């Protein structure tokens, strides 16, 4: 599996450009698309959203009006066009790839994002900022406004991971399940409200910001990011 | 010796004959004539599910109680999500002419086979968000009619070819093989030990079966047709069959003679598929009449209809949990009642 | 290989075994203990009976596209028509027209299917098929009695009470061959044969009691439902697609009159 | 009447 | 102003709630019993849609038709009335050419056998059979009108060019709601009893079969002739002769039965099928 993205360069206020990106080695079409980005020194922040099929579309209030997506299926391609620009659209842009039917987990594969210069809804809330850190257990926390239980049973919190110089990655799906390709090691648990990530047995390797996300309802908000040093 | 050595088939006939006469002390009518009636079970329909487009021949649950699949002879197979009728797959296959397919006790695999000689594997998590073949068992002369899974690489098949086989997935071969019928084989049932299987067949006999061992154990008769549907009580102990002289019977495993038959002489056609329930007091069967019967195990007597199909069934299924109850028929539609 | 099954009746005779008794007084006691367990007996409350989010709906959506994909492919496929190909041997079946095998032609634009099953239980799959083809010898004297005992079993079947069937008489050049070089006698195998007269005599006069025959068994009971078609064929023949077609046109005239009951 | 204003009566 | 007759007008108010009351009951036991009751044939629809055609004449033809006679000029605005016309009008049309497509179906479907057709045409013919109607009813807004009479008195008046236009419109009308129905009509039971009636004379080369197919096209188009005849002889004479007995009872009585098919229909064509009409009467007792 494969995303490469592309665009970027040095670029004056009041402009535009295009960003594309390149899929190779999934059926491309049955599979939903995000846009994401993060401030040089922030975390990450979500854009704009396409369905399968291109009958629902999703942009951030922040960016409505002047953004547009579109995806090119039979040459595999996704498309970003970006008008008027301004200072505050300084960045690095990723590419995300979700798929939704009974028991699938969404989110899984991220891409490798460019960088480009230019010279109500709900919160998380991270507390931590710095730990610490060997073999010795540990514990996240994460909190919201509202309770994200909903009538199904089910409840909608994503675990991610950034090491230095890379993409984020899964963890946990819907608060309690354990991806693929992923050790036992890390676990999750948690409540309405009350959550908590229990890391045991730490190894190396394991340095880097986790988030925590919600996919209740549009928007979608990620956090500020709690950071681990040994 | 052409008929010296015939000479003894008759005298143990007779023999073990005589030493099953002497277990028949009394009868299971007898004891069961003191017991409370089940009454009048009303039931009625609460999902349809339509999107096939030609008769329906098999279907099987998923070892969760809210996942299923279904079998059609238009040449596709069908995932459901019987809480909201979603669709969440649609395989097509290769060829049109299927008879059986199995769900896996984990959840990663279906199975499926028909008219062709051939078992097919199909995988259903892999990454790609595909759908495809993982291996096909060929091996049988005759065609398939039944199969079932015990783990993630085993399965057993059931073939016109009067024999019964056990496979490995991994490999690919066949590595036991189970002969003694004298007919075609239609129907079959594991064990929820999974170490032991019973079979039916189109001569009216029931053998039983040992896997580890590979030979007969015991073998059961008192029809008078072909036998079409068979499965085993939920204690593990006793099964039940189905044949087309329209009349249901239950055996026994430890006693070697049959207990009960569920007749009635305004019936006249055929059981097509039978089902127990979760603690062995009801006892559902199919007809071709185009409805489906709900026996009292323990008096006989009738206990209720589900009338609402306008062809002949041909398939049924209870849940694990025993919620509802899932039925097929002709006419290209699948009911939950409960 | 008769002692084979001596040995499993000997290792069968060997068995313990309890008593009814207490065999079924065991099976009566496992419902009573879990008596309040299955829901199909005692109702469950009406609202613990399991019978949007912005995740659910994505499901609905991506359930909406399979229905269309279906219908269409179906609507597509339901051109066509079916045919089944039976005959034991020594006919000839699979060289009339020019696992489970299957054949492809087409006239005039319509598309026929032929499959070959390379019967009394799978013949249930081909219920709802258009028209049956049995191919018979017309050379072989005595296998005759087999294919007209063959023929009647087809024709009383449960299944194929509404499906009408075509009957090819196959190999007439050797059947003229045998009956002028004067060596057999048909009679020596069928004795009224003695007596029949036609309503080239002597090949004629054979050939016509050899249709009646099938045809007797063919009108004895039908009741008007289905009936059958009758040809002679030979080793080389093309014009033998039209008579399928023109034969399978008066299967459906004659099935149209029923639907709209105009008879 | 209908297609014309029908007569009195 | 001018007046009328009391009792000739009274006589009216009977024929018409007769004739409304037997059109509601009649359609609505078709529809009851197709939906109640076995063999689902391309032969329901049709059957069904007809139904519909005849409820909305018998709802937008006699009821307006009737009110107006209950009082004696109509109380309303210009677009109402010139609204009326034209549903009045669409009826008719329409109520007239669905038989003529379900008859067509029928004898295509035994005359031509090997025909390969799909839900698509089935409802692509129905469409474009409503949109002709509504599409050739137009005239009736343009003719028509709303104007006062007399004495400042207001009503539905219709203004035809002097020379030609009244027996123009009704020749037209005639010709093409009359005459080509009953022709093709004529035409399709022609050719059905034809090849029914000869396939027989080939089969058993028996009697009673033989004389069905007769039974049901005699029924069929004398029904139809004796329904619309009446009508159409007066409308035709009247607007033919300047010496018209328009002040006898006959012409203001049978001027007013233009919707007698819808009585008829529903009966012939659910009682030749054999099943329907007892099933009805077992599903209601
Ligand atoms: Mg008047």
């Amino acid at each position: 599996v494969q995303l490469v993205e592309s665009g970027g360069g040095l670029v004056q206020p009041g402009g535009s450009r295009k960003l594309s990106c390149s899929a190779s080695g999934f059926a491309f079409s049955s599979f939903g698309m995000h846009w994401v980005r993060q401030a040089p020194e922030k975390g990450l922040e979500w854009v704009a959203y396409i369905s399968s099929g291109s009958g629902t579309i999703y942009y951030a209030d922040t960016v409505k009006g002047r953004f547009t997506i579109s995806r090119d299926d039979p040459k595999n391609t996704l498309f970003l066009q970006m008008t008027s620009l301004r200072s505050e659209d300084t960045a690095m842009y990723y590419c995300v790839r979700s798929i939704y039917y009974y028991g699938s987990s969404p989110f899984d594969f991220w891409g490798q994002g460019t960088t480009l210069t230019v010279s109500s809804d709900i919160v998380m809330t991270q507390a931590t900022s710095s730990v610490p850190v060997p073999g010795e257990s540990v514990s996240i926390s994460c909190r919201s406004s509202k309770s994200l239980l909903h009538s199904n049973g089910n409840t909608y919190l994503y675990w991610f991971l950034q090491r230095p110089g890379q993409s984020p990655q899964l963890l946990i799906y819907r608060m309690s399940n354990l991806a693929s390709g992923v050790p036992d090691r890390f676990s999750g648990s948690g409540s309405g409200t009350a959550f908590t990530l229990t890391i045991s047995r730490l190894e190396a390797e394991d340095v880097g910001v986790y988030y925590c996300m919600q996919h209740l309802e549009y928007p979608l908000t990620f956090g500020a990011g709690t950071k681990l040093e040994l | 010796e052409l008929d010296q050595l015939r000479q003894e088939a008759e005298q143990l006939k007779n023999q073990i004959r005589d030493a099953r006469k002497a277990c028949a002390d009394a009868t299971l009518s007898q004891i069961t004539n003191n017991i409370d009636p089940v009454g009048r079970i009303q039931m009625r329909t609460r999902r349809t599910l339509r999107g096939h487009l030609a008769k329906i021949y098999a279907m099987h649950w998923g070892t969760d109680s809210r996942l299923l699949v279904s079998a059609s002879q238009d040449g596709k197979l069908i995932i459901w999500d019987s809480y909201t009728t979603n669709k969440v797959h649609a395989i097509p296959l290769r060829s049109s002419w299927v008879m059986t397919c199995a769900y896996a006790p984990s959840g990663n695999y279906v199975a499926c086979g028909g008219l062709d000689n051939i078992c097919s594997i199909y995988n259903l998590k892999t990454r790609e968000g595909n759908v495809r073949v993982s291996r096909e068992l060929a091996g049988h002369t005759g065609y398939l009619s039944c199969c079932r899974f015990l783990d993630d690489n085993q399965i057993v098949t059931s073939s016109g070819d009067t024999t019964c086989a056990l496979w490995d997935i991994e490999t690919g071969q066949q590595t036991t093989t189970f002969t003694g019928h004298t007919g075609d084989v239609m129907s079959l049932s594991l064990a929820p030990d999974t170490r032991l299987f019973v079979s039916g067949a189109c001569d009216a006999s029931a053998k039983l079966w040992d896997v580890r061992e590979g030979m007969c154990r015991q073998t059961f008769t008192g029809h008078e047709s072909d036998i079409n549907a068979i499965c085993f009580f939920p204690n593990g102990n006793a099964f039940a069959t189905g044949s087309d002289d329209a009349t249901c019977r239950l055996f026994d495993l430890r006693a070697d003679q049959e207990l009960m038959t569920y007749s009635h002489d305004n019936i006249i056609c055929g059981i097509t598929s039978v089902s127990f329930s979760k603690s062995g007091r009801l006892l559902l069967a199919g007809y071709d009449d185009f409805n489906c019967n709900v026996w009292d195990a323990l008096k006989a007597d009738r206990a209720g209809v589900l009338a609402g199909h306008d062809n002949r069934v041909s398939c049924l299924g209870v849940t694990d949990d025993g919620m509802a109850v899932a039925t097929g028929s002709w006419d290209s539609f699948l009911k939950i009642w409960n | 290989q008769a002692r084979k099954l001596v040995e499993q009746l000997k290792m069968e005779a060997n068995i313990d075994r309890i008593k009814v008794s207490k065999a079924a007084a065991d099976l009566m006691a496992y419902c009573e203990a879990h008596a309040k367990e299955d829901p199909l007996l005692t109702p469950v409350p009406a609202s613990e009976n399991p019978f949007v989010s912005a995740e659910d709906k994505a499901a609905a959506e991506r359930s909406k596209m399979i229905d269309k994909n279906l219908r269409e492919d179906g609507e597509k496929a339901r051109r066509t028509l079916r045919l089944l190909l039976l005959g034991a041997d020594n006919s000839g079946k699979s060289t009339i027209v020019k696992g489970i095998f299957e054949t492809k032609f087409q006239v005039d634009k319509v598309n026929f299917h032929m499959f070959d099953v390379g019967r009394r239980k799978w013949i249930q799959c081909f219920n709802d098929v258009t028209a049956i083809i049995f191919v018979v010898d017309s050379s072989d004297y005595n296998r005759l009695q087999e294919a007209l005992n063959d023929f009647k079993s087809i024709w009383n079947n449960r299944w194929l009470r509404t499906i009408s069937v075509i009957l090819f008489l196959n190999k007439q050049d050797l059947l003229a061959e045998k009956v002028l070089a004067g060596k057999s006698k048909i009679e020596d195998y069928f004795p009224e044969f003695a007596r029949y007269t036609t309503p080239d005599p002597r090949v004629t006069r054979a050939k016509y009691f050899i249709r009646k025959e099938f045809v007797d068994i063919s009108t004895a009971s039908g009741d008007g439902r289905h009936i059958c078609y009758p040809h002679f064929t030979c080793a080389v023949d093309t014009e033998n697609a039209r008579r399928i077609f023109n034969d399978c046109k008066d299967i459906i005239l004659q099935m149209n009159l029923r639907e709209y009951n105009l008879v | 009447c209908y297609i014309q204003n029908c007569p009195l009566g | 102003p001018p007046r009328r007759n009391e009792a000739l007008a009274r006589v009216e108010v009977a024929v018409l709630c007769l004739i409304l009351l037997l059109a509601l009951s009649g359609n609505a036991c078709v529809l009851l019993a197709l939906r109640t009751t076995q063999k689902h044939s391309r032969l329901f629809f049709f059957m069904k849609h007809l139904s519909i055609a005849d409820l909305v004449v018998a709802v937008f033809q006699v009821l307006p038709q009737l009110l107006w006679d209950i009082t004696f000029r109509f109380y309303g605005p210009d677009l109402l009335c010139r609204l009326v016309k034209y549903l009045q009008v669409v009826g008719m049309f329409a109520s007239t050419y669905l038989l003529l497509l379900m008859s067509l179906d029928r004898c295509l479907a035994i005359c031509q056998p090997l025909r390969s057709l799909r839900r698509r045409t089935d409802r692509l013919a129905v469409l474009a059979t409503w949109l002709g109607c509504l599409v050739a009813s137009a005239p009736q807004v343009h003719i028509f009108s709303l104007r006062e009479v007399a004495d400042g008195v207001f009503d539905c008046w219709a203004v035809f060019i002097q020379p030609w236009g009244p027996k123009a419109y009704i020749t037209w009308i005639t010709l093409a709601v009359y005459i080509v129905p009953v022709i093709v009509l004529a035409a399709c039971y022609g050719l059905i009893s034809f090849k029914i009636w000869q396939n027989l004379r080939l089969k058993t080369a028996i009697s009673k079969a033989k004389i069905r197919t007769v039974k049901m096209t005699f029924i069929i188009v004398l029904a139809f002739i004796v329904c619309w005849t009446p009508f159409f002889f007066v409308q035709m004479w009247s607007v033919w002769d300047a010496n018209a007995p328009k002040e006898a009872s006959a012409f203001i009585i049978v001027m007013l039965l233009a919707s007698l098919n819808s009585c008829c229909n529903p009966w012939i064509y659910m009682l030749f099928t054999g099943h329907l009409f007892h099933e009805l009467v077992q599903r209601f007792l």
